[PDB]
RNA sequence: CGAAGGUGUGCUGUGAGGCAUGCUGGAGGUAUCAGAAGUGCGAAUGCUGACAUAAGUAACGAUAAAGCGGGUGAAAAGCCCGCUCGCCGGAAGACCAAGGGUUCCUGUCCAACGUUAAUCGGGGCAGGGUGAGUCGACCCCUAAGGCGAGGCCGAAAGGCGUAGUCGAUGGGAAACAGGUUAAUAUUCCUGUACUUGGUGUUACUGCGAAGGGGGGACGGAGAAGGCUAUGUUGGCCGGGCGACGGUUGUCCCGGUUUAAGCGUGUAGGCUGGUUUUCCAGGCAAAUCCGGAAAAUCAAGGCUGAGGCGUGAUGACGAGGCACUACGGUGCUGAAGCAACAAAUGCCCUGCUUCCAGGAAAAGCCUCUAAGCAUCAGGUAACAUCAAAUCGUACCCCAAACCGA
RNA sequence: ACCGGGAGAUAGCU
RNA sequence: UAAGGUGAUAUGAACCGUUAUAACCGGCGAUUUCCGAAUGGGGAAACCCAGUGUGUUUCGACACACUAUCAUUAACUGAAUCCAUAGGUUAAUGAGGCGAACCGGGGGAACUGAAACAUCUAAGUACCCCGAGGAAAAGAAAUCAACCGAGAUUCCCCCAGUAGCGGCGAGCGAACGGGGAGCAGCCCAGAGCCUGAAUCAGUGUGUGUGUUAGUGGAAGCGUCUGGAAAGGCGCGCGAUACAGGGUGACAGCCCCGUACACAAAAAUGCACAUGCUGUGAGCUCGAUGAGUAGGGCGGGACACGUGGUAUCCUGUCUGAAUA
């Protein structure tokens, strides 16, 4: 795989973009792993 | 103009170096690490407010922190810039 | 100049040194 | 020195902000390096000078 | 003056158990009477931690192969130097892409690892290391694709889409010879160079944008010649007369290299040239391009490797001269020319054939409405500059990426 | 298909 | 408040002050890099590219303030179609995100039992989306059973797992009435007499009570075991404080300290009387929120089939007066 492909499929601004993201954001914050999506 | 604050506030201090050393009579350059930014125009005035010499080009590059893991969890330096500034024939600290 | 980094108390089983 | 700057105007203000930064700023900051800055206590002594210079200016003017 | 717990003894009752005490333990336990149990473990292929036999058992990983003298070290078939033998050598070598993220160099150490070993290492600790207008990213445009302001069909949904938007692995401009440190070289140093943009001077002086033209901007298959890297040979320069039969010769060893740019524009390929008229052609514009017609000349015009002189009274250098932590540093440093063969590299997006016709946009040259055509803008030369920011270590068909 | 839930699910049986 | 201090891992030099500029705590303030609703555009989150208005002793680019979207208000311009409007510009009003549940809504399953099964518990539950406020929602009568009855709503106790329904099979769940926290009713729809006289909101004043840092605050020694006493023994005292915690073994009299009495330069919640600004005393007699009430056609839904349909919104047609 490829750093662009990664960020751009399963990036913080990727999974922002889709409606389903804030949720999985907020969930994420809830739990409290460091990491949100990558890097 | 650049504002003789910022050309304070970008210059932290000389590095000291082997390399450093035999360019400051090879070719009478020396290395400054400088702030993250630090612009060539920027540095390259605040060199000549503070030191009133002549320089014609300075070269910038950035050195990658380096990963430490002595006895507890991994740690990370900060990434700092260094400049090579040549002096023109001007000699000074 | 900041020669003293106090190094900690390592593992019993840790570089001689 | 509190009174010491809050007395004074806003050019001499400027004027101190300047040559503190331009000497002491460098002074303490090229001698940290090695084989100087024998008394630690300067550097953390301009830091607050310069803290303290900069807090002013944003009520004595334009205010 | 010794609690709980741990660990042995003795005395007790039909029993689950109760009491005393030796030692460790070094700070809590709790008489009798009533209540709550997460209440009493021996198995549910029950769950977590530790410890076992199987066991010193095959294997130690392609069947390319190591050995000796010296040095560090106490310890050296595995580390360092020297010598001998062997393997790969259209690779097991070297340079980039994705990927890894400092594993790269030095000093230092043996906590843990290397299937046993290290003093060693892609391991620990400390330091150093990546220098860009010319390398790329960055940025302009763009194909499929996504978003998709307005807007159409459509009960809601859903379908579709003008313009814009990003979207590269596609197109747009520029540097090489030598050296440099243990780690960095198209970056740093000597040189010669080139590109984009701004200001001034000198000299001349018709521009804009949209509107157009060539170009950018292209497919498959097939064969011929020259040139270059490269290699062989000849001469030339420096060093030599062979541990053993010959070996001053038709002898042996090493060198005989030089980039981009500049002017020549050749070999080859393409196009036949000059003058006049119209275009209902390029949305009306064109001074440019092409199309339609007349007069004249023959070899004019475009592209085009390589070679030629400058680049280069240079560097590079065979091999020597001094100082040496024996690792190395500085100076000088002779010759550097011809013939042949030749490639997948260039001439060559060249030449012949074909249907499946093999993207678009931007930069770039062209003359184009109003106007200015003293001016402004445009062209030739000189001075001055700016070209920002990001990776420049190392591995990269492998011990460092993906398979633990 | 994976994730969290319905669901400590459901009938028989070990 | 202050004689110790520069928060710790985790030592060291460095100094800062000792009676008010050491240091700590609290109130009020300023600064607050980048991503993140992210809001100038792009974008692979912490990156790039920009456009205007301000000031540049080098005028090569710097530094400071703005540049996304809904409807409305004010003002200025401005089509169809002369003002009017469609459209455009400046400023303001709230918000796009997060936060664990609580309410009102829009959709919404599956496994399981009932002889399989129409149907039902399952289940309007898990789950998806919108607004909401410290509570929300709902609620002062064309409310309810009907012959006796109370006069708001919310929640709790039974009433009551009772009446009834259901292939009377699984299960489902009533009403009235009583006892409790709590009670406030109303507003205007509209003319006159009489006025800023009650009440409400804002703005300041001074008081009390609290908060955001705190002060004071009672009383003990000997011997033995003893590593050290806070443990046995002699005894005295405080107690409005023998709650608790730390101190070499179990502490009322060693300390923090609990009972109790005090403390605010500044801000902050509530209760007061008032200067001032706005809604607005009190009385009278009217008067009844209209294309409405009702009816009809056609949808989904009370076990069930628009049906004999009382009732829930109507897609659509008709259609009275206000005691």
């Amino acid at each position: 795989p490829s750093v662009l492909k990664r960020n751009r499929s399963h990036g913080f601004r990727a999974r922002m973009a889709t409606k389903n993201g804030r949720q999985v954001l907020a969930r994420r914050r809830a739990k409290g792993r460091a990491r949100l999506t990558v890097s | 103009m650049i504002r003789e604050e910022r050309l304070l506030k970008v210059l932290r201090a000389p590095h000291v170096s082997e390399k450093a050393s035999t360019a400051m009579e090879k070719s009478n350059t020396i290395v400054l690490k400088v702030a993250k930014d630090a612009t060539k125009a920027e540095i390259k005035a605040a060199v000549q407010k503070l030191f009133e010499v002549e320089v014609e080009v300075v070269n910038t590059l950035v050195v990658k922190g380096k990963v430490k893991r002595h006895g507890q969890r991994i740690g990370r330096r900060s990434d700092w810039k260094k400049a090579y500034v040549t002096l023109k024939e001007g000699q000074n600290l | 100049n900041n020669r003293p980094v106090y190094i900690p108390r390592p593992r019993p089983p840790h570089p001689r040194l | 020195m509190k009174a010491k700057e809050l007395r004074e105007k806003s050019v001499e203000e400027l004027n101190t902000e300047l040559l503190n930064l331009l000497r002491e700023q460098f002074n303490l900051r090229m001698q940290a390096a090695s084989g100087q800055l024998q008394q630690s206590h300067l550097l953390k002594q301009v830091r607050r000078d310069v803290a303290r210079v900069k807090t002013l200016l944003n009520e004595k003017a334009g205010a």
